[PDB]
């Protein structure tokens, strides 16, 4: 399994991130998910909110924002946001990314 | 008949000041947005320097 | 000092000309398109010349620290090895204050190089040291 990158993060403002792309041939769709490699182990998902003429991607961050730094790489999934779905979800609370939270197949 | 006149006069002053307040919030926001962009206005400046 | 070929190209328009690739960016696209236009026109498609200047500059900064944008790039003892067109463009960037946007220039001139020569690269960052079995297996 090989991932596909588009660029790195130019800057961030709290929950927001702007992207500097590499290999300007490549494009990204509008409302796709982006996976940021804060480290080789951990990965943060994000969404593409807008695009610019210069070549850049305004992105909204959804997890592990504090770990984000400038100079990190980005990858693209190539699909809209989606969550696990089905009858196997009635008894458990979740995060809107589907991550089940502790407490004391199909996608959609 | 007098209370109604006072009431409509207050309904007008309230509904007018609500509009002036909404417009004022827009002016403040657009003033901050226009000031940021005007100060942050970027140009090429392809002119001689040597 | 700056040759009139660079002054004529500079005062003339260059961005609307034909290039190997429509380049994405803001102001930093011109600093690379002008390097490519010099390398293509006056230096006769000797692209790696300016690619060496970046390789030169990566060491020159280590000899001076990050306070090298202050210095006029023409007159200097360390910049003597640089190309005049490259010096002119560093001076133009010095005037515009875009010198913090340097690596976005080399990364684009590398694209135009890799597309004109049609040489797509593939970086490798393998191990604490390399080996022969994996150098032939990878």
């Amino acid at each position: 399994e090989a991932k596909q990158k588009i660029g790195f993060v130019h800057g961030i403002d709290g929950t927001i991130a702007t992207i500097a792309p590499a290999a300007s041939k490549v494009t990204v769709p509008y409302n796709t998910v982006l996976e940021i490699a804060v480290s080789a182990t951990n990965i943060a998902n994000a969404l593409v909110f807008n695009l610019e003429k210069d070549g850049s991607i305004g992105v909204i961050l959804l997890d592990n924002i504090s770990e984000v730094r400038s100079g990190q790489d980005v990858y693209a999934t190539g699909s809209l946001l989606k969550i696990p779905v089905g009858f196997h979800m009635l008894g458990k609370i979740i995060n809107p990314l589907g991550k089940e939270i502790p407490t004391g197949t199909k996608l959609g | 008949g007098n209370i109604t006149g006072l009431m409509q006069l207050a309904d007008y002053t309230y509904n007018k000041t609500r509009k002036e307040l909404i417009t004022a919030e827009l002016l403040e926001i657009i003033g901050t947005m226009t000031a940021m962009h005007a100060g942050k206005k970027v140009g090429l400046k392809k002119t001689e320097f040597w | 000092v700056p040759s009139p070929k660079y002054i004529e190209i500079y005062q003339s328009d260059f961005s609307r000309n034909a290039y190997p690739l429509e380049l994405l960016g803001g102001s930093h696209v011109d600093f690379a398109k002008l390097l490519y236009s010099f390398a293509d026109q006056v230096e006769n498609k000797k692209f790696e010349v300016y690619v060496e200047d970046f390789k030169k500059l990566d060491s020159i900064i280590a000899e001076k620290g990050p306070f090298w944008a202050e210095e006029k790039i023409f007159q200097s003892p360390t910049f003597q090895g640089l190309s005049e067109g490259f010096k002119f463009i560093l001076g133009w960037i010095q005037s515009e204050g875009a010198i913090d946007r340097l690596e976005n220039v080399r990364l684009a001139y590398k694209e135009l190089v890799n597309e004109a020569r049609k040489e797509t690269t593939a970086t490798v960052i393998v191990a604490k040291e390399p080996s022969g079995n994996d150098l032939a297996e990878i």
